DNA sequence: CGAACCTGGTCTTGACTCCATTGCCGGATTTGTATTAGACTGGCAGGGTTGCCCCGAAGCGGGCG
DNA sequence: CGCCCGCTTCGGGGCAACCCTGCGTCTAATACAAATCCGGCAATGGAGTCAAGACCAGGTTCG
């Protein structure tokens, strides 16, 4: 235990609290339903706010006011009774309520399954009748006294029954005498024989009433005798009159109570080991539903037996009281008080308890006391969880009161808020503007905001320099903004990084540090190259600025999270600080080449020489400053500062043509020389045309072969040159620049005539509605593509609308077709194609109906955008919640297993064509085995990074399949090892020994989900990670052999003939809307298919491919199916980000044979735990369990964790917390979710013990130097 | 929460306590002793002139004279501008 | 615009000294069911005889000094409500009539 | 070099005096309990939505005759 | 050759967890006792205050 809590923790053990611990935490029994005085506004004695119980409201003062000094501390006043202490002890001191009659907990009774009902084996609809005073129960029985006195008791029963028999025989004889007198007085006088027969029948009905009343009395006596024979414990006696008839007879032979005291007595006289071993015998010797119910009860029975708990605490005898600072009664300005909505529940409990105590002391009939105890029980139930049993207790205006459990569950609970995050000091936000003069590690700052962030720093600094006498005059000097505070602010701002942040933070680069520098105005200036990482444009977006404080936080923001340190993706490794929209156009115009421009080099040498050469780029720059040389004309310079390409270098100098002194001629433009001067010295000459993919390749090569600082400076230089030449490029937009195709109208008339013939053929009746809709859709698609082709071939190359597109700056060609040309088909609200279509363009201007048709697709796109970003956020939450505990732990696990990569299969001619999906699948991986070629030399040994040149060497040697290491085959138990993960994509080097690769993988998967524009969209990914059954479930085979393909009536009956002698597996309901799978041609009857061959077309459920093709092949299928989705949008995700998630699915195994070691069938436990005990239990008890690999989704595997504190935050915080409380489940605080909650240091990055305990001391040689 | 800690007045109180200790140390030993025991600056109990004259072995009137002399000594601009700026 | 609140409690700022405090005694109180509790009272202070314990029931002092035990009266009975409205002769009339009725119902 | 004096804290004593500390008493106000005799004898949020788990008919195949 | 009987399979029911088609004024006092506030003198007794007035000790001036 620990009550001071000085930051050293190992375990957080929950457990079920008892009455002794409840009355041992408490500081006094609250016994009045009073809160505060209405006149003097002070807490009442023995109330819900009492200063004797909870402590003093004012610091170091008793209630009567006798002691007021700190010298009196720790003592208790003699009169008022308040211990003098701080006023923060009212936050922590608890009190208890003494109930007059016991009360069941609502949590262990009204859940599924009901734990009280499982522990006693009673039905819940009978337990509800017991604890709500609706039916008695048999709390005890005495079988031996009934056993040895039952003869005398049935003798007295026979005596009473024969007395009833003699009494009814006397009654029948009296009615017989009266009917004899009726007959004698009827047949002696003149009377009607019909009335005489009615008189006789009346006497007969009288004696029949006698005999069936006697029969009913005998049935009552034999029924109470049958129940007294069958008197067993845990029996309900409904309607209470049989019970009252059964108490007064033989009260001394049994006891029967009603309610929570009866349940307490039933739990009191209860052995747990007896029903434990009985359920062991039943699950040993059972079959069917009986064994399943005995298993589901043995769960909670062995839960109560195995721990050191006791079942007494499910009935409750003392209720604790939460401290009054957590439920404060605060007044506002003006006396409008504000209570906290639990005080009403506590007041109802106190009132009904006091009334029950008064009723018991008074002495009342049973109806009043039972009604009062029922009301007490319902009050405690409403206090613990309102709205569980029937209708909730509501307040003013039919609003339900927030009960005590509603502070935890739901969206407004403590857990969901504490995972949602807090609000911070030292922060600020503003709108953002572009910062095109800053360096890459800089950011602007509005000085009126930076004066507010750095206020204690500037106060200390202008106290230290003598400008104010203390911090008070310094604070007033800051508030009045005297003109010295600006110089002091610059002095304290220099070299002190800040954090920048734009919500929503999608991935790891959403928070990046910067060095501030003061900027006039009021908007945050942002560097124009991080907009791609932030996903921020300048249409009015706002960014938050935080501030690191300590030395550790400053070092983390300066080294880890700097802007210029994060150039590449964490996902795919491509750079994010690449040039974009304007500077790409600038460099494209600067590096393109015009044939026959001004000053072009011609070699025509008749009377005059060539006049195209230039001795130096300085001479060329002079000749272009004068109006002679254009920048894009082809010349022949004599360069002496740029490295020539490989062919010219090997030609002219051979070994190393170190160009800092060497001279060589080159036929280029001036513009490519001016461009290549931005690049470093060691980088060779380029001599190309700077398309965006060419710049991507250049910056990728620079990031691969050079340090990071050279890449940052090169990117800054490229930004400056790109902007400066983007202005001079002359890319404007005029409506004389949006040219129409000349022969558009004849094309439209020709396709209009074809559409007219199709419409006339429909009007003849030769075809239905849908066929003519398909024909018109096909005709207008052909017309749209024809107009697009004519527009593509009509335009020149120097058109701005085609230069911006073809240089890869922005946009595609379809937007230019809709600008000039034809819009095309427009969709319906549902998704059908309107067959009209729009035959205009936005240059020509639409008409009214065409605009009205276009609006449908526009609004559908907008609503699709909103729904898609919500679903992407939810999927990112699920993935982070699953894979947060996969961190790198070791450097090399030293396994031998590994996956195999395809890696550029060959041609029918035999040539090794390069596979397109190499850079996502095979790159940045470490080889598990060696690479041998044609049984010759080993080209690339084991343990290498598989970058570019060794992949090129393997392809040059002519090998395809390679066995590479991956995180599916890693052998460490807690997280993955460093060699299995391979190269971290964000750095380019090997991953470190503290990285949190799970959250990196989860963010890299969940980030581009907003661009997934669609079962083929984001539900296709979500139904793959959840491992749900699909919709178009095409079947798979189980064994080889020719097929018995049979196409039945309206649905197919596909049977497979096995290859060997085996059964013929029949597939029942295969509807004709599904299609035959095409492979190697279409499917035919008798096709010799493989083992796990997909039968129809569609998507197989991965549960079936696991059970058929084992654990290796399902990992190949699950990656390739997800990676087929992201390739539809051209989104590049490396496969190791998906292989982390798929690794978390197959961690567990099912149990079919329990063996002899604490096991149950149907359980899913860890593979590393199932085998490890089976390593030991094969000796001394050698009944090994039978295991099999199972595949569970992300939502299922996230719940079954080892920490109750993490799983409480997910879902059903009621249900997660109650069964953890039964089992006394201790937590170990090892995931990085729990360490965030308690505020401890997380076990990742700079938090693990290899890095947190570094000793730092100066070198002993340099120690003596000063 | 208007009854919370403003977190600048607390460090202002600590700085004021330190400056008060230095200013009282610029006086003599007996003067600082009688001022601290008069105003309870060290334990929180304001003693009277009887207790100060008991702990120093002199009349209550001598203690009162010394206290008035020290209060006149502290009421100087040179000795007290740094304390004037705290209010 | 902004609305402020205030709990009714003064907040001081001092130094939590651990060394020089006002000294204090300790007395043991005893409840009915053998419970003992220790209460630190101040020195220059009267020690009260009875004291409401942490348990919630009233607990006397562990050293026998004999304070005033009850000094109270029973509040009111239904017999008092009967006696303040009728005479004992009327009560004996009803008693003798009921005795004759139970006699004639039992053996008569 | 010796005597007279000025003024430094230093300290006692006599007188004044002033304000907290109980303390009593009478009244004002404030809060808590008992009492009202014709006869009067079983009510009302409330449903609706969505999703998932547990038991019952039912084919049905294997044991049974 | 037909027939029972539990085993598995799907249906239906039942139930557990979340929003609004949600969101009223009421006899009327009296009688009395106890507790508590509080207002105003009525003893102070200790604590502060003024003033005289003495106490030498070492510069300061004068012989
Ligand atoms: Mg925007
Ligand atoms: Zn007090
Ligand atoms: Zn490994």
């Amino acid at each position: 235990g620990a009550m001071l809590d000085v930051n050293f923790f190992d375990e957080l053990r929950i457990g079920l609290a008892t009455a002794e611990d409840i009355r041992q935490w408490s500081y006094g029994e609250v016994k009045k339903p009073e809160t505060i005085n209405y006149r003097t506004l002070k807490p009442e004695k023995d109330g819900l706010f009492c200063e004797k119980i909870f402590g003093p409201t004012r610091d170091w003062e008793c209630y009567c006011g006798k002691y007021k000094r700190v010298r009196f501390k720790g003592i208790i006043c003699e009169r008022c009774g308040v211990e003098v202490t701080r006023a923060k002890v009212r936050r922590e001191r608890m009190g208890h309520i003494e109930l007059a009659a016991p009360v069941t907990h609502i949590w262990y009774f009204k859940g599924v399954p009901s734990r009280l009902g499982y522990l006693l084996d009673l039905a819940p609809k009978d337990l509800e009748k017991i604890i709500y005073f609706a039916a008695y129960v048999i709390t005890s029985v005495d079988e031996e006294m009934r056993h040895n006195e039952l003869s005398t008791l049935e003798a007295e029963m026979a005596v009473e029954r024969k007395a009833v028999e003699d009494q009814r025989d006397g009654e029948l004889e009296a009615r017989a005498q009266k009917l004899e007198a009726d007959l004698a007085e009827l047949e002696a006088e003149g009377a009607k024989a019909d009335a005489r027969r009615k008189v006789r029948d009346g006497g007969e009905r009288e004696m029949r009433q006698i005999r069936d009343r006697a029969q009913r009395e005998l049935d009552r006596l034999e029924d109470i005798w049958s129940t007294f024979t069958k008197l067993a414990p845990k029996q309900l006696i409904v309607d209470e009159n049989l019970y009252r008839e059964l108490v007064d007879r033989y009260g001394e032979y049994f006891t029967g109570a009603m309610g929570a005291e009866s349940i307490q007595k039933l739990i009191e006289n209860f052995d747990i080991d007896a029903e434990a071993e009985s359920l062991r015998d039943v699950i040993r010797n059972g079959k069917g539903q009986k064994k399943l119910r005995a298993l589901k009860r043995l769960k909670v029975v062995a839960a109560f037996q195995q721990s050191g708990n006791s079942p007494m605490g499910m009935v409750l005898d003392a209720v604790p009281v939460i401290p009054p600072e957590l439920r404060p009664m605060v007044q506002l300005d003006g006396g409008r008080f504000a209570t906290s909505d639990l005080n009403d529940l506590y007041r109802r409990v106190i009132n009904r308890n006091n009334r029950l105590k008064r009723l018991i002391d008074l002495g009342a009939p049973e109806i009043i006391v039972n009604n009062e105890k029922r009301m007490l029980q319902e009050s405690v139930d409403a206090l613990f969880d309102n709205g569980r049993r029937g209708r909730p207790v509501t307040g003013p205006g039919n609003r339900p009161l927030k009960s005590l459990s509603d502070l935890l569950k739901g969206k407004q609970g403590r857990f969901r808020q504490n995972l949602l995050g807090k609000r911070v000091d030292y922060s600020g936000r503003s709108v953002i503007v572009v910062g095109p003069q800053l360096k890459l590690h800089q950011c602007g700052l509005p000085k009126l905001m930076a004066l507010e962030l750095f206020k204690p720093f500037v106060m200390k600094r202008l106290v230290d320099l003598n400008h104010a006498q203390n911090i008070k005059s310094a604070k007033r000097m800051v508030e009045r903004q005297r003109p010295q505070v600006w110089d002091v602010l610059e002095e304290v701002i220099a070299e002190h990084p800040v954090l920048l942040n734009r919500a929503p933070t999608l991935h790891r680069l959403g928070i990046q540090a910067f060095e501030p520098m003061l900027v006039e105005g009021k908007a945050i200036q942002l560097h124009p190259l991080v907009c791609e990482a932030f996903n921020a444009d300048f249409d009015g977006d706002q960014m938050a600025v935080h501030l690191p404080l300590s030395a550790e936080a400053q070092a983390e923001a300066r080294i880890l999270m700097l802007s210029s340190n994060n150039i590449l993706s964490p996902a795919s490794g491509r750079p994010l600080a690449m040039p974009r929209l304007d500077m790409v156009t600038g460099l494209y115009y600067l590096t393109t080449e015009v044939p026959g421009d001004t000053g072009e080099y011609q070699p025509a040498s008749g009377d005059h020489p060539e006049t195209g050469v230039y001795s130096s780029p300085a001479e060329a720059i002079m000749a272009a400053d004068r109006g002679v040389l254009s920048v894009r004309a082809k010349i022949k310079v004599r360069l002496t500062q740029l490295r020539p390409p490989v062919e010219i270098e090997a030609e002219l100098f051979g070994h190393s043509g170190w160009q800092p002194g060497d001279a060589w001629m080159a036929e280029t433009t001036l513009g490519r020389v001016m461009f290549n001067e931005l690049l470093p010295l060691g980088y060779p000459f380029v001599n190309k045309q700077m398309h965006k993919k060419v710049q991507a390749a250049i910056i990728n090569d620079l990031a691969e072969r050079y340090p990071m600082i050279v890449v940052a400076q090169t990117v800054d230089k490229l930004k400056d040159a790109g902007f400066y030449w983007a202005t001079r490029s002359g890319v404007t937009v005029s409506m004389a620049d949006v040219l129409v195709p000349p022969r558009k109208k004849e094309i439209l008339d020709h396709y209009e005539e074809r559409a007219d013939k199709v419409e006339k053929q429909f009007q003849r009746g030769a075809l239905n509605h849908d066929e003519r809709n398909e024909a018109l859709v096909e005709i207008w698609k052909e017309a749209t593509d024809e107009v697009g082709q004519a527009l593509r071939e009509h335009y020149p190359d120097d058109n701005p609308i085609i230069t911006i597109v073809d240089s890869g700056a922005t946009g595609n060609f379809t937007q230019t077709r809709t600008l000039a040309g034809m819009k095309g088909l427009v969709t319906n609200p549902k998704g059908e194609f309107i067959p009209r279509p729009v035959k205009s363009s936005f240059r020509e201007g639409l008409t009214v109906l065409e605009y009205f048709i276009n609006t449908h697709g526009a609004r559908k796109g907008l609503a699709d955008t909103a729904l898609r970003t919500a679903d992407s956020g939810y999927l990112t939450r699920r993935l982070v919640d699953v894979s947060q505990d996969v961190i790198v732990r070791e450097h090399d696990c030293q396994t031998e297993r590994g996956i195999v990569v395809e890696l550029a299969e060959r041609a029918p001619d035999g040539t090794l064509i390069r596979d397109p999906y190499i850079e996502t699948s095979a790159y940045a991986r470490t080889l598990g085995t060696d690479a041998v070629d044609e049984a010759g030399n080993v080209i690339v040994e084991r343990g290498q990074d598989l970058g570019d040149p060794e992949i090129d060497a393997l392809l040059a040697a002519g090998i395809t399949q390679v066995k590479v290491r991956s995180v599916l085959t890693c052998a460490t138990s807690t997280g993955v090892c460093a060699t299995c993960y391979g190269r971290s994509m964000a750095t380019g080097k090997l991953v470190d020994i503290g990285e949190a690769v799970g959250i990196v993988a989860a963010q890299s998967i969940g980030e581009p989900g907003t661009q997934l524009t669609m079962t083929g969209g984001l539900p296709r990914v979500q139904e793959l990670f959840e491992a749900r059954v699909p919709r178009g479930k095409a079947p798979i085979a189980d064994v080889t052999g020719r097929v018995r393909l049979e196409d039945g009536e309206r649905f197919y009956k596909i049977t497979i003939v096995p290859d060997d002698g085996g059964e013929e597996v029949v597939y029942d309901k295969i509807s004709k809307r599904q299609r035959l799978r095409v492979f190697k041609r279409v499917l035919s009857d008798g096709d010799h298919v493989e083992v796990g061959q997909q039968l129809m077309e569609g998507s197989a459920d991965p549960h079936e491919v696991l059970r058929v093709q084992g654990p290796r092949e399902v990992q190949i299928h699950l990656v390739r199916e997800v990676q087929e989705v992201y390739r539809a949008q051209g989104v590049s995700i490396h496969d190791k980000h998906i292989e982390v998630i798929v690794r978390q699915m197959l961690r567990r195994v099912t149990i079919i044979d329990s063996g002899s070691t604490e096991f149950l069938p149907g359980s899913l436990i860890d593979r590393a735990e199932f085998e490890a005990e089976n390593r030991r239990v094969v000796a001394e008890g050698g009944e090994p369990a039978a295991g099999r690999p199972v595949l569970m989704g992300i939502t299922k595997a996230s719940l079954a964790t080892d920490s109750w504190l993490s799983a409480a935050s997910f879902q059903e915080t009621t249900r997660v917390l109650t069964d953890a409380a039964i089992n006394c489940r201790s937590d170990k605080l090892n995931g990085l979710k729990e360490n965030v909650i308690i505020g401890k240091l997380i076990p990742a990055g700079t938090g693990i013990n290899r890095y947190r305990n570094i000793a730092v001391q100066p070198t002993e040689e340099a120690r003596a130097a000063a | 929460d208007s009854e919370a800690v403003v977190a600048v007045d607390a460090v202002s109180f600590t700085l004021l306590q330190d400056q008060l200790q230095s200013v009282l140390d610029t006086l003599s030993e007996r003067e600082a002793g009688v001022v601290r025991l008069r105003f309870g600056l060290t334990d929180g109990q304001p003693r009277t002139l009887d207790e100060i004259g008991q702990v120093y072995g002199v009349t209550r009137e001598r203690i009162r004279q010394i206290e008035s002399k020290t209060m006149s000594k502290l009421r100087h601009p040179s000795r007290s501008q740094v304390l004037r700026d705290y209010l | 615009r902004v609305l402020r609140g205030s709990r009714l409690g003064a907040v001081s700022y001092e130094t939590d000294r651990n060394h020089d405090l006002a000294p204090r005694q300790i007395a043991r109180y005893r409840t009915d069911n053998g419970e003992e509790f220790e209460v630190p009272f101040a020195d220059d202070a009267e020690i009260p005889g009875t004291w409401l314990c942490r348990n919630g029931m009233e607990g006397t002092l562990i050293e026998g000094d004999l304070p005033e035990p009850k000094k109270v009266k029973p509040p009111r009975t239904h017999w008092d409500m009967l006696l303040e409205r009728r005479s004992i002769e009327e009560l004996e009339e009803l008693l003798k009539e009921r005795l004759e009725l139970i006699r004639s119902r039992r053996r008569g």
